[PDB]
């Protein structure tokens, strides 16, 4: 069956920039093409169809090429309006394959992360469990490593964590770390520990606490 | 641009292994000559389409990995579609969406997509929990370079989905709402922080406020020690 | 429900990079004319049938002249009453690259 591969991954520019994504075919689909994005938050929206004609309303800007394997979608002067999820879709002998899709974000200055832990409450100790947090704040590039270590020990298979999308003020991320205990195996140990490393950050960041 | 409307069935719950069945109706039009496009998009992952339905020839298409538990069809007046998913996974948790599209090519008279609302589908063998609010207490080590930082963990809840807001919503910039994250439990669970000033961290008063599938309105307070 | 009737100016065999009509017409008042294409790439195009003296035609017209246009081109017919039912196909017509 026909795999749509879909390049690059994320693409970092600025507004004002032109860009250009690629949607590449196992097999031929010959012009049977179609290009959608998807804002975070809403329904994906149809930009080129037959993968040169452009759809009713969509600004000139946005154009499309391609037939056969290669396809492109140009984008020349990025609106901050675009940043957004670009997939391609074959509609090439009544299969609609889609492709794995593209992340257009926002290029900007290095920024590093604020890094606050926070201790696990004492209600819910009386729950039985305990949950460590630790909070990346206003940060990019996206690529950010959080470990956790306790008296030393880095903890793997226990830590739960979730990214914010680029913030539409700084273009900046935001992570959070969630470290889940029991109440036995806390209280066993002393020291909590929460390391970042970051491309702004010089050195390792580490935010610790000791219980009591 | 097209006089069409499409909208689809509520939202639904099933237990692994059950089946369930999303409704199309059209508004403004019929499918005609168009075909039924189904796609599917799990939290943080891509479109993935499921299958087809091109009534005029009476074609049903399907994708390899749904082939055989997937089952696309409309109704005589081609005025609703179905999707019906049978030995339903956890993996099968998304919001599916159907797309009157061309068969083909958009060649001459033919109008462009319509989409529907989405359907968010959970299959989970779990069972409807409120969750628990804990703070996430103020301190030095959330408080440095004259900002500080304050929060709540939405922890062990099911179904999504979940709102949060901090002080009946005056309190919206520095707000990070964290997308949720499914546990080994099958239970969910979210962090929401806020950035505010160091100073005001015991003169302002800083709540959450929850609300959720249960009716459930969990009100949490968050004081600095 | 009656077959309609397919044909191609200036003729079904067809030179690279040249355009040709591929008329579709029949007695019954048929108001949208929908042309298929079975080969490398299937494909149907839709067009309003156009009622004029005695009869309703669609010109379709298929434009230059690639290896993926080329297939076995069958003609169906509709009434607005019910879009979904079509006719019967119209005779094959073989379109073929010189
Ligand atoms: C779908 O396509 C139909 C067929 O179009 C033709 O074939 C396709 C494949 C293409 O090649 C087209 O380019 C081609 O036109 C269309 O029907 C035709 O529409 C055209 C354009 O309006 C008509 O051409 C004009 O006809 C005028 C009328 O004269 C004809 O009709 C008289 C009766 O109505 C008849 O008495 C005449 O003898 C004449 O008949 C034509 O004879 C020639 C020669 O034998 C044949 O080749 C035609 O097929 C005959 N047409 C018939 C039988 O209908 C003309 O007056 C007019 O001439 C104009 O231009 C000249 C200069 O070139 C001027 O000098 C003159 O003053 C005038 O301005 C022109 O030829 C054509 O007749 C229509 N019918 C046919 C069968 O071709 C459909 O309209 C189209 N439908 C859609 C929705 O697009």
């Amino acid at each position: 069956e026909i795999v749509l591969t879909q390049s690059p991954v994320t693409l970092s520019l600025s507004p004002g920039e032109r860009a250009t994504l690629s949607c590449r075919a196992s097999q031929s689909v010959s012009s049977y093409l179609a290009w959608y994005q998807q804002k975070p938050g809403q329904a994906p929206r149809l930009l080129i169809y037959d993968a040169s004609n452009r759809a009713t309303g969509i600004p000139a800007r946005f154009s499309g090429s391609g037939s056969g394997t290669d396809f492109t979608l140009t984008i020349s002067s990025l609106e901050p309006e675009d940043f957004a999820v670009y997939y391609c879709q074959q509609r090439s002998n009544w299969m609609y394959t889609f492709g794995q899709g593209t992340k257009l974000e926002i290029k900007r200055t290095v920024a590093a992360p604020s890094v606050f832990i926070f201790p696990p409450s004492d209600e819910q100790l009386k729950s039985g469990t305990a949950s460590v947090v630790c909070l990346l704040n206003n940060f990019y590039p996206r690529e950010a490593k959080v470990q956790w270590k306790v008296d030393n020990a880095l903890q793997s298979g226990n830590s739960q964590e979730s990214v914010t999308e680029q913030d539409s003020k700084d273009s900046t991320y935001s992570l959070s770390s969630t470290l889940t205990l029991s109440k036995a195996d806390y209280e066993k140990h002393k020291v909590y520990a929460c390391e970042v490393t970051h491309q702004g950050l010089s050195s390792p960041v580490t935010k610790s606490f000791n219980r009591g | 641009q097209s006089q069409v409307q499409l909208v689809q069935s509520g939202a639904e719950v099933k237990k692994p292994g059950s089946s369930v069945k999303v409704s199309c109706k059209a508004s403004g039009g019929t499918f005609s000559f168009y075909a039924i496009s189904w796609v599917r998009q799990a939290p943080g992952q891509g479109l993935e389409w499921m299958g087809g339905f091109i009534p005029i020839f009476g074609a049903a298409n399907y994708a390899q990995k749904f082939q055989g538990r997937v089952t696309i069809t409309a109704d005589e007046s081609t005025s609703t579609a179905y999707m019906e998913l049978s030995s339903l996974r956890s993996d099968d948790t998304a919001v599916y969406y159907c797309a009157r599209i061309p068969s083909g090519s958009y060649y001459y008279d033919y109008d462009m997509d319509v989409w529907g609302q989405g359907t968010t589908v959970t299959v989970s063998s779990a069972s409807t929990k409120g969750p628990s609010v804990f703070p996430l207490a103020p301190s030095s080590k959330s408080t440095s370079g004259g900002t500080a930082a304050l929060g709540c963990l939405v922890k062990d809840y099911f179904p999504e989905p979940v709102t949060v807001s901090w002080n009946s919503g005056a309190l919206t910039s520095g707000v990070h709402t964290f997308p949720a994250v499914l546990q080994s439990s099958g239970l969910y669970s979210l962090s929401s922080v806020v950035t505010v000033p160091s100073s005001s961290l015991g003169t302002q008063t800083y709540i959450c406020n929850v609300n959720h599938k249960p009716s459930n309105t969990k009100v949490d307070k968050k004081v600095e020690p | 429900h009656r077959k309609p009737s397919l044909l191609a100016h200036p003729g079904p065999l067809v030179k690279s990079e040249e355009t040709v009509i591929l008329q579709c017409w029949s007695d019954v008042r048929f108001q949208h004319f929908l042309l298929h294409r079975e080969g490398k790439f299937k494909d149907t195009l839709h067009l309003i049938g156009e009622h004029h003296d005695g009869v309703s035609k669609a010109n379709f017209s298929i434009g230059p002249m690639m290896q993926d246009l080329a297939g076995t081109y069958r003609c169906y017919g509709s009434v607005t009453h019910s879009p979904y039912q079509l006719s019967a196909p119209s005779d094959p017509l073989d379109i073929v690259i010189t």
